């Protein structure tokens, strides 16, 4: 099927949410 | 798909939500110059966050200085009247075909491929 | 067998015999940082010597910035209270086990592996 | 023989005289 789609959507977000997790953890780190 | 200047990263680690929204406005595989890495890591030691700041920076593509970048930096300094570390970062962005995201309007305004996301 | 700071090379190209004697006092396979290369090449463009200055610089071993050097530069800046480009060049010299030859007494005095050949 | 020596002496100077030539040509270049 496709179903090749939607496994495109993920893995497409995250990526975008380790990113959000990386960014959010980095905010005010110091 | 973009290269970020030191000032935004400093803002991020300093707890500016504006910086968080700057990074989120651009897709992952975001890059920084090795210069920006050093400048930021200097701040990490002062505030004693060195280990955790490193793991955060390691998520960025960290671009070292090729001689391509060295050549371009020299040229850009004369053309745009730039401080050299500004020129190296601009050179890094150009050769990798990335947009430069920076809080510096003073030096970089009127230069194509440069985006200033926020002021204050 | 030694690394030379920007100031001496600038002096050389500027016609200081003192700089000529500094280089001659050290054996060939003398090295410079990529930073020094850029700083010097900037001057070459201003004085329009770019082509000939490049051929002269190419006789030096030109050491780019590894992450080894990046790590060390960060550390040295805090320890010795140095401007970052000073730290990178000092880091470059240390990791390659070279003596740093520089006209700067102000910043580098009391640091091992540093030689100031001349003043004025 | 050696004669392995003295072909050590040269090539040992130059090197030291392209160097002198490089340096001397570089002096006051600007």
């Amino acid at each position: 099927r496709a179903e090749l789609l939607r496994e495109a959507v993920e893995q497409y977000l995250e990526k975008q949410d380790r990113a959000k997790d990386t960014i959010s953890s980095a905010l005010g780190l110091w | 798909s973009a290269l970020f200047d030191t000032n935004i990263l400093i803002d991020l680690f300093s707890g500016r939500r504006e910086a968080k929204q700057a990074l989120e406005a651009w897709p992952p595989q975001n890059a920084i110059s090795l210069i920006t890495w050093m400048e930021v890591m200097v701040g990490a030691k002062k505030y004693h966050q060195e280990q955790r700041t490193r793991m955060a920076l390691s998520t960025f593509n960290i671009i070292n200085i090729s001689q391509d970048i060295a050549e371009r930096s020299v040229a850009l300094r004369q053309e745009y009247k730039l401080k050299l570390p500004d020129a190296i970062i601009l050179a890094t962005a150009q050769l990798h075909r990335l947009e430069l995201i920076t809080r510096n309007t003073k030096d970089f305004a009127g230069i194509p491929g440069v985006v200033t996301p926020y002021e204050i």
